[PDB]
């Protein structure tokens, strides 16, 4: 019933309208829309609720940036943050009471650019331990550490040639010192292993590519 | 006051 | 109006059922609504129902209708949600809910969540390998654990400076895995140990291994 974009990025200080577009059909001005913004670990925590000028009801500590409006000519309900902060950063969801069931959105993740200096990652490419080897097991670590903006591409490659199968990477997720980290696995028999010369993990980074490399002993 | 969550 | 306190993560198996409580802090819930609301990992939020907690009247949502059930004790004192047949897609952290509005504010009180993580999978301990060595990267692979979580410290705590543990992948046989990395001085190298202290509690589980060039 709810769509809104799933993802939305901007600059310190701006000012960003979250869009929550309601069916074909269903009139955005016969509804209240609520809106709440969730952090990582925490529970959704509400931050407004729109109907009109009228009718509208602040969350309980919200700042007044924090606003709603109304597009009635995209049928959709809109939550206006002015003064964009890092500590924005989050997911934001709308909802409303349709048909006597609760809906929800999708969400939005909110992206703050440029909220400290860039930092290039440090690649740390691991091999396969002897002690997994002697498990019929090998697999091949490439941790990532300390970059900013939180985004990179990873590229396995057996000799100079592609991997597709066995790649596992996870999504980059913030350090204690606020930088990000994502690590990435390429899952191998030790036969596998042993019969390439090398394998090398490849990070792209705002452009700038950096490769690690391991062979076996 | 105004139930929230009906 | 008070604040609530929910029952620890579960773990189940498909066909299963589970059962959640939420407690008010304080003795007694409030005569507002209690909703139920759940949110499958990387996804947003899914009403499940409300429970009139004087009452006891329920307004369950079409797509639970059949195996949601949800109660209060009778000192209304606990609130508590039960699911059956779980399936793994009923994977997800459940919340209750409960507040009310002025006309110009609203007060909404949450529950921390209770994660209930439905699997084929069986209780398993993790197996750790090194991850062997001007800065040094080292580090322990975590394999094949279920369920979450594991934690990793090094040198019984007493290394925290570059540490980081990082999130857990889902494998084929539904295990999980992880890496746990530290940064250290490469001159230290040759004579300091380094030790990861590996705690998987659901299977009481200890491992303890030394990583060196």
């Amino acid at each position: 019933v709810l769509t809104q974009p799933s993802s939305l990025s901007a600059s310190p200080g701006a000012s960003v309208s979250l869009t929550c577009t309601l069916r074909s059909g269903i009139n955005v001005g016969a509804y209240r829309i609520y809106w709440y913004q969730q952090k990582p670990g925490s529970p959704p925590q509400f931050l407004l609720r729109y109907k009109s000028d009228s009718d509208k009801q602040q969350g309980s500590g919200v700042p007044s940036r924090f606003s709603g409006s109304r597009d009635a000519s995209a049928n959709a309900g809109i939550l206006l943050i002015s003064g964009l902060r890092s500590e924005d950063e989050a997911d934001y969801y709308c909802a409303i009471w349709h048909s006597s069931a609760w809906v929800f959105g999708g969400g939005t993740q909110l992206t703050v650019l440029g909220g400290q200096p860039k930092a290039a990652p440090s690649v740390t490419l691991f091999p396969p331990s002897s002690e997994e080897l002697q498990a019929n097991k090998a697999t091949l670590v490439c941790l990532i550490s300390d970059f900013y903006p939180g985004a990179v591409t990873v590229a396995w490659k057996a000799d100079s040639s592609p991997v597709k199968a066995g790649v596992e990477t996870t999504t980059p997720s913030k350090q204690s010192n606020n930088k990000y980290a994502a690590s990435s696995y390429l899952s191998l028999t030790p036969e596998q292993w042993k019969s390439h010369r090398s394998y090398s993990c490849q990070v792209t980074h705002e452009g700038s590519t950096v490769e690690k490399t391991v062979a076996p002993t | 006051f105004e139930d929230f969550w009906k | 109006q008070v604040q609530l306190v929910q029952s620890g993560a579960e773990v189940k198996k498909p066909g299963s059922s589970v059962k959640v409580s939420c407690k008010a802090s304080g003795g007694t819930l409030s005569s507002y609504a209690i909703s139920w609301v759940r949110q499958a990992p990387g996804q947003g939020p899914e009403w499940m129902g409300w429970i009139n907690p004087n009452s006891g009247g329920t307004n369950y949502a079409q797509k639970f209708q059949g195996r949601v059930t949800m109660t209060r004790d009778t000192s209304i004192s606990t609130a508590y949600m039960e699911l059956s047949r779980l399936r793994p897609d009923d994977t997800a952290v459940y919340y209750c809910a409960s507040g009310y509005c002025s006309r110009t504010r609203c007060y909404d009180y949450w529950g921390q969540g209770t994660l209930v993580t439905v699997s084929s999978a069986s209780t398993k301990g993790p197996s750790v390998f090194p991850l062997a060595p001007g800065t040094a990267a080292l580090g322990c692979l975590v394999k094949d654990y279920f369920p979450e979580p594991v934690t990793v410290s090094w040198n019984s705590g007493a290394l925290t400076s570059g540490v980081h543990t990082f999130p857990a992948v889902l494998q084929s046989s539904g295990l999980y895995s992880l890496s746990s990395v530290v940064t250290v001085p490469s001159s230290s190298l040759g004579t300091q140990t380094y030790i990861c202290n590996v705690n998987h509690k659901p299977s009481n589980t200890k491992v303890d291994k030394k990583v060196e060039p």
